[PDB]
RNA sequence: GGUGAACAGCCUCUGGCCAAUGGAACAAUGUAGGCAAGGGAAGUCGGCAAAACGGAUCCGUAACUUCGGGAAAAGGAUUG
RNA sequence: UUGUGGCAGCCAAGCGUUCAUAGCGACGUUGCUUUUUGAUCCUUCGAUGUCGGCUCUUCCUAUCAUUGCGAAGCAGAAUUCACCAAGUGUUGGAUUGUUCACCCACCAAUAGGGAACGUGAGCUGGGUUUAGACCGUCGUGAGACAGGUUAGUUUUACCCUACUGAUGACAGUGUCGCGAUAGUAAUUCAACCUAGUACGAGAGGAACCGUUGAUUCACACAAUUGGUCAUCGCGCUUGGUUGAAAAGCCAGUGGCGCGAAGCUACCGUGUGCCGGAUUAUGACUGAACGCCUCUAAGUCAGAAUCCAAGCUAGCAUGCGACG
């Protein structure tokens, strides 16, 4: 009673329960060990995933077939607008593990991070931080925050800024209530990290003086929902004949006689999507910073004025009007979900690493039907 | 920049896309999409397709 | 070496022979390299090295196995510019273990990806594309 | 009545009905019906199931035969 | 239970061109195993669905390949014996209902087994295994056949549990977090360089680093290519029908061509992971035993291993910081 032919298993046990994630935005379950020489930096954002295109570049990469020849690749856009760091949180080590010691407010919260705090915005009173703002303005309150402060400096082990997405700026997002988030603050001592996140309150962080070009980062988020799906396409296990009474599309045997139970190892139908992943390495193709020529998708080689947005805007998105991020592949998610981007654990050393990308031609024709014009001008011109 | 023409409809290729036919007598047809592959195989003639580039110069448009 | 192609031709395909050797017509029994997986057939691609008999031809080739190198697949395939070339026709030609062709002259167009893997058959080759 | 060789199938007139519990939604698994690149029975006990063929006009039709057949053999061309 | 089946020991007459023990091992002898069969008749005859294949998962090691080693009648290449080791893998077909077998071919290899001889409210029904029928042998005959042949119904889940997913109460309500525990995943090959180098009379003929690829698997995604149509989107068309034209409708999607969008394919694209402790083994120091000695005490290097990290869950009826 061996299985008489063997064949791998289908599915992977390691991504169990295989369940809707509990979360809409992508949680950073570890952040990139700390080095105190290092200066004070951040090593997250959240980015929202506008579409894809693809580029063609030339290669250089000396024994590979590849080099000195052009090469398509598909990219993912990111749409990337500056962050806004609204507070401070530090952390202290204990015996069970990391805790929460103390935390620290901007006196000023936007009304998009504060419909963060509310299931129904607009009947409520709007109180949240209305009293907590009272201590920027009275001798004895600016001692508390300042003292607290203190007190972070003192005894943290690990300090995070509390960073709120400008939702507004995406109006092909039809939300107001902005993702908020806590980002860790690496390099320095715990002084200097405190100074550097408290010395930057209620301003903005672009994504530049974070991530940098063709570097390589984590991409989390949540993938596309499916519904509750059968064995076939849930887990990959193959079709049985056309002439089997009941249904083809499920597994013939779900176990032994004994033990007398169904084990968790063998495949059953249920949810498929809207899951948790970390994906990584992910290359950075092209940073894109608003009032910038790096903005447009105008390369040394193809002079063609013309901006990232394809042709009728990014399907099921819109425009793209602030910054970006060109990232290559494929990205989790559907179009409008927000992504987290963080810095590698690993140390990058591969000559994919540090390899060097340039562009030659960004395609910007529609991805509705089958595009054939890169700009609406060309296509103007064309016909009349 | 190195833009390329379809052999059917006559017009332009922008790199990363078309498709590339080889017929037995060796001779390349680079097609712009797949409505003009089908068209191609089915035996239509792009002179008789009010669209196509061939179709314009023959009728002065 | 190679980058990896749409496989266009599982074991019992049947393909023409495209060089002078009499054989017309060759039929797949196995890939080399193809590490198996259960039930899934063998599958070659242009410039894959593959176990073939002759079933329509000259009597001294019939009835043998032998080593042929495909050159064209009707499959459509990716080349690394973006493009998705194919061929009219599916084609291959006889050779030794060792790559040397059987015969003297290719009857038609060549897959690039052959011809710079199999220098013999690049030789004999009409036009490389 | 029309199409057509046709009491075939398909649509219509006379006459007869809309009687088969309704509403919402469109997951898995079914059941009934389709389509699928490249390959073409490798599937399977086994081509099971499906696909391919199909009307008419002209041409052409082998073995074998109880000389009656086989035969609509096979193989071609045409069709508004 | 272990005769029989399979695996393994001990002694050593001999083989191994000389040499008992590199590799073997006669005559003898000691065991283990429970995928065979035999023996038995303890359970079940107010019924536990009875061959095989397909499908899927898990487990063992008596290890075939893959990792690290020790020995050789190990020059190199190949091959053989042994150890630690079950992490990963073990295929496509012709004939047969077959398990078994045997060839063809690829491969790093095509190891061996268990799970009610796993698995029929999972299938299938080829075999066997009722009733029809033919042959051969037997029988006076009805009929028999552990002889061959052909045709012969495969029922039920809505219960409990298990499993997979989905809500959810228990310090007001909300946001941001921590992380006990549970799961876990990556895999193997090839080309170039080394290199016609080491080794060798020649014949032959390696490897580490480095580079570039590919296989099996996994997780995503749809820019491009391919597939999908009832966008009933546009066009054409058979039959009918509204007197005609125009516009339509019916033939359950009338039919054909193209067909966005969405979905989706190794048929498309991308990504897949760093520390520590050690095993086998080789060593250091160093007595027992003036020498010696990897061992006694004390140290080291060390793997497809284990534990971490990382990744998934986290109602843990656990906890923190704030509004
Ligand atoms: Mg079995
Ligand atoms: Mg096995
Ligand atoms: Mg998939
Ligand atoms: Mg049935
Ligand atoms: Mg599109
Ligand atoms: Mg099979
Ligand atoms: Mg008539
Ligand atoms: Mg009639
Ligand atoms: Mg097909
Ligand atoms: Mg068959
Ligand atoms: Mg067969
Ligand atoms: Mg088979
Ligand atoms: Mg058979
Ligand atoms: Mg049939
Ligand atoms: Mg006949
Ligand atoms: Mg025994
Ligand atoms: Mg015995
Ligand atoms: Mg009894
Ligand atoms: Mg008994
Ligand atoms: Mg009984
Ligand atoms: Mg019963
Ligand atoms: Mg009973
Ligand atoms: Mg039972
Ligand atoms: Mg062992
Ligand atoms: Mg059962
Ligand atoms: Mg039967
Ligand atoms: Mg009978
Ligand atoms: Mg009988
Ligand atoms: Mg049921
Ligand atoms: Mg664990
Ligand atoms: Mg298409
Ligand atoms: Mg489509
Ligand atoms: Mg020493």
């Amino acid at each position: 009673s061996h299985r008489k032919f063997e064949h791998p298993r289908h599915g992977s046990l390691g991504f169990l329960p295989r369940k809707r994630c509990s979360r809409h935005r992508g949680k950073v379950k570890s952040f990139p060990k700390d080095d105190q020489q290092k200066p004070c930096h951040l090593t997250a954002f959240l980015g929202y995933k506008a579409g894809m295109t693809h580029i063609v570049r030339e290669v250089e990469k000396p024994g590979s077939k590849l080099h000195k020849k052009e090469t398509c690749e598909a990219v993912t856009i990111i749409e990337t607008p500056p962050l806004v760091i609204v507070g401070l949180v530090a952390y202290v080590k204990t015996p069970r593990g990391l805790r929460t010691l103390n935390s620290v407010w901007a006196q000023h919260l936007s009304e998009d991070v504060r419909r963060r705090f509310y299931k129904n915005w607009c009947k409520s009173k709007k109180k949240a931080f209305t009293k907590y703002a009272l201590k920027y303005d009275s001798d004895s309150g600016k001692k508390e925050i300042q003292l607290q402060l203190e007190k972070m400096k003192k005894y943290a082990t690990i300090v995070r800024v509390i960073a709120h997405t400008q939702i507004r700026k995406m109006k092909g997002l039809k939300q107001k209530k902005a993702h908020l988030m806590e980002i860790q603050i690496n390099g320095g001592t715990i002084a200097d990290k405190v100074d550097y996140g408290y010395k930057f309150f209620e301003k903005e962080v672009p994504v530049e003086a974070v991530f940098q070009k063709d570097e390589m980062v984590d991409i989390i988020g949540v993938t596309k929902g499916k519904g509750y799906e059968g064995v076939v396409t849930r887990w990959g296990v193959t079709r049985l004949p056309r002439k089997t009474h009941r249904g083809l599309r499920k597994v013939a045997c779900i176990g032994a006689w004994h033990p007398a139970r169904v084990s968790y190892t063998v495949a059953r139908a249920g949810q498929n999507g809207y899951h948790h992943r970390t994906e990584m390495n992910k290359k950075i193709y092209k940073m894109g910073k608003s009032g910038q020529e790096s903005h447009e998708a105008c390369t040394e080689f193809d002079r063609t004025e013309k901006d990232i947005t394809p042709m009728g805007g990014f399907p099921h998105y819109g425009v793209v009007k602030g910054d970006y991020l060109m990232i290559k592949g494929c990205c989790v998610g559907p179009k409008k979900r927000v992504v987290t981007l963080r810095q590698s654990l690993l140390k990058q050393t591969s000559r994919l690493a540090l390899e060097e990308i340039k562009l030659k031609f960004i395609d910007t024709s529609s991805k509705f039907g089958h595009g054939r014009f890169q700009t609406t001008d060309e296509k103007q011109k064309f016909y009349g | 920049l190195k833009t390329e023409l379809c052999r059917f409809s006559g017009q332009k290729i922008y790199p990363g896309k078309g498709i590339r036919f080889i017929r037995s007598d060796s001779q390349v047809f680079l097609f712009a999409n797949s409505k003009c592959k089908r068209y191609f195989h089915n035996r239509l003639k792009p002179a008789k397709l009010c669209w196509t580039a061939m179709y314009r110069k023959q009728h002065k448009k | 070496n190679k980058f990896r192609m749409s496989l266009g031709l599982p074991v019992a395909a049947t393909v023409n022979c495209a060089d002078n050797t009499g054989a017309k017509n060759l039929y797949i029994i196995s890939v080399k390299g193809i590490k198996g997986r259960l039930n899934r057939l063998p599958s070659a691609c242009v410039g894959d090295m593959v176990m073939a008999t002759v079933k329509k031809g000259k009597p001294d080739l019939r009835k043998k196995v032998m080593p042929a190198v495909i050159v064209r697949q009707r499959k459509p395939w990716r080349r690394k510019d973006g493009v998705f070339m194919y061929f009219e026709d599916n084609a291959g030609v006889i050779v030794n273990p060792k790559g040397e062709m059987k015969g003297s002259a290719i009857t038609g167009p060549i897959g690039k990806e052959c011809a710079d893997l199999w220098p013999r058959i690049a030789s004999a080759a009409n036009a490389i594309v």
